RNA sequence: CCGCUGGGGGCGAGUACGAAAGGACCAGACCCCUAUAAACCUCUGGUACACUUGUUGUCAUUUACACGGCAUAGCAAGAAAGC
RNA sequence: GUUACCCUGAUCAACGGACAAAAGCUACGCUAGGGAUAACAGGCUUAUCCGCCUUUAGAGUUCCUAUCGAUGGGCGGGUUUGGCACCUCGAUGUCGGAUCAUCGCGUCCUGUGGCUGAAGGAGGUCGCAAGGGUUGGAUUGUUCGUCCAUUAAAGUGGUACGUGAU
RNA sequence: UACCGUACUGCAAACCGACUCAGGUGGGCUAGUAUAUAUACUCAGGCCAUAGAAUCAACCAUGUUAAAGGAACUCGGCAAAAUGCACGCGUGACCUCGGAGGAAGCGUGGCUAAAAAGACUCAGCAAAUAGCCGACAGCGACUGUUUACCAAAAACACAGGAUAGUGCUAACAGACGUAAAUUAAGCUGCAAAAAGCGGUUUUAUUUUUGGAUGUAUACUAUCCGACGCCAAACGGCGGCAGUAACUCUAACUGUCCUAAGGUAGCGAAAUUCCUUGACUUGUAAUUGGCGUCCUGCAUGAAUGGCGGAACGACUGUCGGGCUGUCUCUAACAUGGAAUCUGUGAAUUUGAAAUCUUCGUGCAGAUGCGAAGGCGCUGGCAAGGGACGAAGAGACCCUAUGCAGCUUCGCUGG
C-alpha cells in the first residue's frame, strides 16, 4: 500500500465541508471566518468565486 | 426427533451442515410482500441514537427494515367478526402475525395485522369483547378468562393495549382473582398483579418451532442485521480490564404488584 | 621478488628376520591411480538464436504449389567453427 | 484572648527530622544526558587454566629415571573461567558456516635421528623439521559431541575465539 | 419552447501520488479462425517521442539447454524442474454417510478417408492456455477477519451451549440542572332581566434518543467455542516417616499446619531441569517426529479433560516421480554493466602533499620514535582498513524527567 493520495478531490464534497454556508451554519464557524477576515484573506472561502 | 413443519438442511457442504430452518409449508399462506398500506419503510438503524454513537452494540446490516403496524390492543375491532385472510411471517418479532379483513356495516372491509395464536387457519372468524367466546384469538377482559386457561398479549394499564407474552411460544397464566388484583403468573415463573379491566388476548402464541430452529452458519445470523460481538479478554484494559448483582432500581413504584419474583 | 617440488598401492620381497604365525626398512628407479598447478581442443561429450530436416495453429497466398510473419529460436531432432 | 516563664508530646530509627496522606508496571514506551554506571571487545592482571621443569617417595614380576608421576617449590602465555572499569553509548556484527586467506609450532601425516622391556613388523616416548596435506556427510540453531568408513592423517591455536560497505 | 454543459484529456505526459512517477482511478461497445470476454494469430482502429550508436569484458538480473548421478545441497528439496487437457476404464482406509475423490493407477487423441482403412514422424494433450501425488502426527470444527509500511497465524470471529441481569417509562448505553404546545366533548359553577369567564375528567394533533414500532422461545453482559463419548463466579486441589513368605513399590493403616489435598479418563507433552529418559521401529549413521513405559523441576470437565470426517498460502516428519539446489559447473539468449555522443544528481566533507612493520600512546596511529620502502597520474575490478557513511536512542544507568496502564497505594461526592 503506497501512501501519499488521500486526496481524492471532489466538488460536491469540498463545497459541502468547507464553503460557506457550513461556515456560517455553526457559531464557532462563523468566528473562523471572522478571524479570517481580521487576518486580512483575499480569498475567504474555498467556493467563493465573482 | 423430526417436527413436522422444519427443513432439515442435509449435510451437503460446513454450514448447511447442522442447519435447520422454519418450512413455510406448515405456514402455507405467508408467501406475498408486506400488505402496500399497512406496513411503511423505515431506514436501520445501526444501533445508533440522535448524536450518532453507537448505544447497543453487535447489530447492523442486513435485509432492508420493514415495518408492520400490529393492533395490540383491539380496541377498535370490538364486536366486529373479523375472518383471518392469512397468516404472514414477519422478521422482527419471533412469533409470525395473522391478517384478518374486518367488514363493517356503513364502512368499507379493511384490513389489521394482530399476533396469531395456535388455533388459527386462515378461515377463522375472531370476536373481541364482554360477550366474546372462550376459542383462541378472543381478546377477553381479565374477569371473563378462566383460572389456568393460557392466555397471551396482557396489558398493564388500561387502555395501552398488550405488553405481556408476546413472543414466540409463550402465555400467561391466571391463578387467583383478587377483586382489583387478578394474580398471574408471567412466562418468567413471575406473579404479578395485573387490574381486572385489562385484556387478555385468550390461546397461546404460534411459532413454537422457534426453539427448534438452527442457523447454522455465522452469515446468516449475520444477514438478520447482528454484527459480530467480541469477548472481552481479548482487549487491552483500556478498552476492557479484562486482558451477582441484581441492576433492578430499587424503590421503584412496582413493587406493589409482584409476590414472587423471576424464577 | 613470486611460485616452489603432494602422496598411496605394487615391483623390489613370500624375503634379512623369524621355532612359528607374522611380514619390513631404501623410494634408489619402473608400473598404475589420485590430487594440486599450468595449459590444449587431438579424442570423448555439452552448448551453438541469420545452419539442415520434420511439423501444429493462425495471418498473408486471383493455386490453400513453393516462399514469408508470429506463437520461448513456436516446437522437436541433428549439426561445423568457437568456448 | 495576647505575651513571657516553668514544662510535656513521634522507632520524626531515612535519627540536621519534603511541602497533609501515600504502591507498582512498561518486550508500546517518549525526552535529556553518561563511555562519570554495565553487555557484545580492545587495554591491565594471572587467582583459576595451559605448557616447561625441579624434588623425585614410589609403581613398573626385581631395579626412580623404557614408560607414568605422588607431595612441595618455581618460570613462561593470556587462546579458559574470573577481577578492574582505562577506550568508544553524537547508536559501531559478536555465541554459526559459505567462500577465500595469512602466520606460529606445543607435528596428525609425509621427511627424519636417539633410547628402547628393540624378533624387523607394531608400538611408547624423546630430538630436528611448518614445504604442503588433513576428505565424507547422517543428527543437533550448536563453534560443543558422537558414530556411519573411507585415508598417510581426518592437528591445535593467533587471527576484535579471521572474514555481513562479499 | 428559455438558462447551464458542449474545446481538449480521460488506465493517463493533462486525474490522485513533489515528477513526463512501472503505483491507484468508475461505467459501457465490439469482428474471424473458434469455442468461453481464457489462449495463439488477426479485423475495425491505434501505436512503434521523450536517450541514441556499435561490440566478445568481468560481474548482476531474467531465461534456454546440458553427459553420469540425483536432496548427496541446505536450518528446512527454499528456488527451479515436474503433473497440468477433453473421451473410456477404474477408484483406498477413515467418516458426522455428505465426503475423502479429479483418490491412486491404465488406455485414446493430430493428418487423409461420402467414410470397413491407412500414410510416415524421433515426436501426433505436435505450438499457447488449463492439479504433483500418497502416508504419519500437532493446533484450530468449517467459509471468513486481523497488525495500511518486517508477523495472516495456533491469534479474533463463527453457528451452538452455559451462567447472570431484565415484568416494560425494562435492563443496558447516551443528552442532562426536571418536558410539555394547540384544539374538542362531557360534568359543571358565580352573581344575576335573555350572557361572559373559569375548575375538573376523557379524547384528537403534535412533541416524547437506541434497545424497539421488540418484550422472558425476547433483549443485554460474561465465558467456552461445531458436533460426538463420559465454584461452567476469581482459581487451586500438601507433607512426615514405616507396614506384603529373595531384593524393591506402600495398595490399608500411624501423625502435623490445613478451604481442600487433582477422579474413570492424561503425560519428557506447545508445555519434564536431569536428557543423547532406558523400549520397538525409523537411517549406514537421528538430540528434530511418530507408537509404549514411568521418576508431573514447573499437567489435567469450563484456565473445559478423551479422540475422530472434511477443511488450512498453519507447523514437524516419511516414500514415488522430477530436475543444475548439489557432486562441478559449461555454452547460449535477453537487459543492465564496460566504449562513444547528448542530458545530467546525491550521501559525504576541519585542512591534507594521507606508505609498511615493530614499539609507544585516552590503552587497536597515515601524522609520534626506530628501521625500511616508494618514478608520477589514472581507467576497469575486489572491498581488509580509514574505529567507512547512514539515526545526537539497539541495550544499561541517571534525572525536582514525562506519558499511558494496573492495584486490598493515598485522598476526594
Ligand atoms: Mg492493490
Ligand atoms: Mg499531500
Ligand atoms: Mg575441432
Ligand atoms: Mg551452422
Ligand atoms: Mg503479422
Ligand atoms: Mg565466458
Ligand atoms: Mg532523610
Ligand atoms: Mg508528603
Ligand atoms: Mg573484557
Ligand atoms: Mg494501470
Ligand atoms: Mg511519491
Ligand atoms: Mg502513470
Ligand atoms: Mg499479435
Ligand atoms: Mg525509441
Ligand atoms: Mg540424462
Ligand atoms: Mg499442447
Ligand atoms: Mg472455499
Ligand atoms: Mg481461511
Ligand atoms: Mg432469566
Ligand atoms: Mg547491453
Ligand atoms: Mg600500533
Ligand atoms: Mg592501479
Ligand atoms: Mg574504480
Ligand atoms: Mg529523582
Amino acid at each position: 500500500g503506497n501512501r501519499g493520495n488521500t486526496y481524492q478531490p471532489s466538488r460536491r464534497k469540498r463545497v459541502n465541508r468547507h464553503g460557506l454556508e457550513k461556515r456560517l451554519s455553526t457559531p464557532q464557524g462563523r468566528e473562523v471566518l471572522l478571524r479570517r477576515l481580521r487576518k486580512g484573506r483575499w480569498r475567504i472561502t474555498v467556493d467563493s468565486f465573482r | 426427533a423430526p417436527l413436522p413443519g422444519l427443513i432439515y438442511w442435509k449435510p451437503s457442504t460446513p454450514g448447511t451442515r447442522h442447519k435447520i430452518s422454519i418450512d413455510y409449508a406448515g405456514l402455507g399462506v405467508y408467501t406475498g410482500p408486506p400488505h402496500p398500506e399497512l406496513s411503511a419503510h423505515v431506514a436501520k438503524t445501526g444501533g445508533r441514537n440522535n448524536t450518532g454513537r453507537i448505544t447497543t452494540r453487535h447489530r447492523g446490516g442486513g435485509a432492508p427494515k420493514v415495518v408492520r403496524d400490529v393492533d395490540f390492543d383491539r380496541q377498535r375491532v370490538d364486536g366486529l367478526p373479523g375472518v383471518v385472510q392469512r397468516l404472514e411471517a414477519d422478521p422482527g418479532r419471533s412469533g409470525w402475525l395473522a391478517l384478518v379483513k374486518y367488514s363493517p356495516e356503513g364502512q368499507l372491509p379493511f384490513y389489521r395485522y394482530h399476533l396469531a395464536p395456535a388455533d388459527v387457519k386462515a378461515g377463522d372468524v375472531l370476536m373481541s369483547g364482554h360477550g366474546a367466546a372462550i376459542k383462541p384469538g378472543n381478546v377477553l377482559t381479565l374477569r371473563d378468562v378462566p383460572i389456568g386457561v393460557p392466555i397471551h398479549n396482557i396489558e398493564l394499564v388500561p387502555g395501552r393495549g398488550g405488553q405481556l407474552a408476546r413472543a414466540a411460544s409463550t402465555s400467561a397464566v391466571v391463578t387467583s382473582k383478587q377483586d382489583t388484583h387478578a394474580v398471574v403468573r408471567l412466562p418468567s415463573s413471575e406473579t404479578r398483579l395485573i387490574d381486572l379491566s385489562c385484556r387478555a388476548t385468550v390461546g397461546q402464541v404460534s411459532n413454537h418451532l422457534q426453539r427448534s430452529i438452527n442457523h447454522g452458519k455465522a452469515g446468516s445470523r449475520r444477514n438478520l442485521g447482528w454484527r459480530p460481538s467480541v469477548r472481552g479478554i481479548a482487549m487491552n484494559p483500556i478498552d476492557h480490564p479484562h486482558g451477582g448483582k441484581r441492576t433492578r432500581r430499587r424503590d421503584a413504584s412496582s413493587n406493589k404488584f409482584i409476590i414472587t419474583r423471576a424464577g
